């Protein structure tokens, strides 16, 4: 599953999380099996403006 | 207040609502004990220390 | 005085209940005796502890 977000919300990419990302985007199970990989992308995926 | 002399804020006779507090991602540490930051909103306190 | 043998067979069934409802207020290292407690003021990841 592959999918972009602000630095502060990859700490809602855990099961059993709430908030925005957790609630409305991106919802992992109670028991959720797999591992979760992120990196800062600020180079590629920021812009001017 | 400095830290050594630190301020205390008594807060009652009032509903507040601590889903605003907690989900609002600047700040750099949210722990709780005793309780779920998600469930406070679920509970009331004889008072509250600030 | 005479019937002691019987009066305590009644007496340690009834001390042997009592004790076991007692042990319901006992914490065991939890944050509280009383279910509800727990139930109502944390989340699955920290009740289930």
């Amino acid at each position: 599953d592959s999918f972009v977000i602000r630095g502060d919300e990859v700490r809602q990419i855990a099961p059993g999380q709430t908030g925005n990302i957790a609630d409305y985007n991106y919802k992992l199970p109670d028991d959720f099996t797999g591992c979760v990989i992120a990196w800062n992308s600020n180079n590629l995926d920021s812009k001017v403006g | 207040a400095s830290v050594y002399a630190w301020n205390r804020k008594r807060i009652s006779n009032c509903v507040a609502d601590y889903s605003v507090l907690y989900n609002s991602a600047s700040f750099s540490t949210f722990k709780c004990y005793g309780v779920s930051p998600t469930k406070l909103n679920d509970l009331c306190f004889t008072n509250v220390y600030a | 005085s005479a019937l002691g043998k019987l009066q305590d067979v009644v007496n340690q069934n009834a001390q042997a209940l009592n004790t076991l409802v007692k042990q319901l207020s006992s914490n065991f290292g939890a944050i509280s005796s009383v279910l509800n407690d727990i139930l109502s003021r944390l989340d699955k990841v920290e009740a289930e502890v």
